[PDB]
């Protein structure tokens, strides 16, 4: 039985399929700052931010239409999390974040590598769980 | 005859008769009664089109 929710979780597993390939470049050129070009990451990895945050609040308004009051529960502290951690960072203003030229600076590099496996924790368990509530609704 | 006759008489305006009407019938909608829930009877397209 497709149904508009079911689409809800189709959709989502073509895209979060991307957003955990989003950030495996968190942690990859993470990796290329601690063996080492610094705002040659600067650079790159300034300009995949807004990707990987607005694409979480297409999800956010999508389960508000599908009517789906658990998963939208599920991801609404990571839009909590995905907005706080925006609004207090592009106070540099060269385009929006997460490098600001001078990232050597200490302390800030071990706080970002938290986020590195925090949302490649978190992406991946949810790809499963929208896999999940995807076989749920289609064959009910 | 008569005594039943003028029973069944007894049995209709004491609402007993109506009663057992209701009462072998009005719970036997365990079925789940989906006749309600489709009188839209819908000629659009859905997903499943
Ligand atoms: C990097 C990120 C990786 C992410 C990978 C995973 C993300 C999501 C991937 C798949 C999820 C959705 C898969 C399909 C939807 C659920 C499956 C399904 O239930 O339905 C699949 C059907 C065929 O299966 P079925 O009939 O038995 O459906 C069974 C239903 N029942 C029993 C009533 C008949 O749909 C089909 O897959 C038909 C085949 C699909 C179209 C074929 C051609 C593709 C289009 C263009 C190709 C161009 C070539 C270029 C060179
Ligand atoms: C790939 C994944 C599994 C293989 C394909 C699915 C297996 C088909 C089995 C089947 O014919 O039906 C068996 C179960 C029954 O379903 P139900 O008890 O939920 O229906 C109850 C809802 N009522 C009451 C309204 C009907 O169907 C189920 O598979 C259970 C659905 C929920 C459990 C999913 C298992 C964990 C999720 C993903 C697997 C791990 C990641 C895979 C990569």
């Amino acid at each position: 039985a497709f149904t508009f929710a079911a689409f809800c979780y189709m959709l989502t597993l073509v895209l979060c399929a991307s957003l955990i390939f989003f950030v495996i470049w968190h942690i990859i050129a993470f990796d290329e700052l601690r063996t080492d070009n610094i705002e040659r990451i600067c650079c790159l990895l300034r300009k995949l931010v807004v990707p990987e945050y607005s694409i979480h609040g297409l999800f956010c308004l999508m389960f508000l239409c599908a009517a789906e009051w658990v998963t939208l529960g599920l991801n609404i502290p990571l839009l909590f999390y995905h907005l706080w951690r925006y609004f207090h960072r592009p106070a540099d203003g060269s385009e929006v974040m997460y490098d600001a030229v001078s990232i050597m600076n200490a302390d800030i590099l071990n706080y970002c590598q938290k986020e590195s496996w925090c949302k490649l924790a978190f992406y991946l368990l949810s790809f499963f769980y929208y896999l999940y509530s995807m076989v749920y609704t289609l064959v009910s | 005859g008569t005594p039943v006759n003028l029973a069944v008489l007894k049995l209709s305006e004491q609402g007993v008769l109506d009663k057992l009407k209701n009462k072998w019938w009005y719970d036997k909608g365990e079925c789940g009664a989906k006749d309600s829930g489709s009188k839209e009877k819908t000629s659009a397209l859905s997903l499943s089109n």
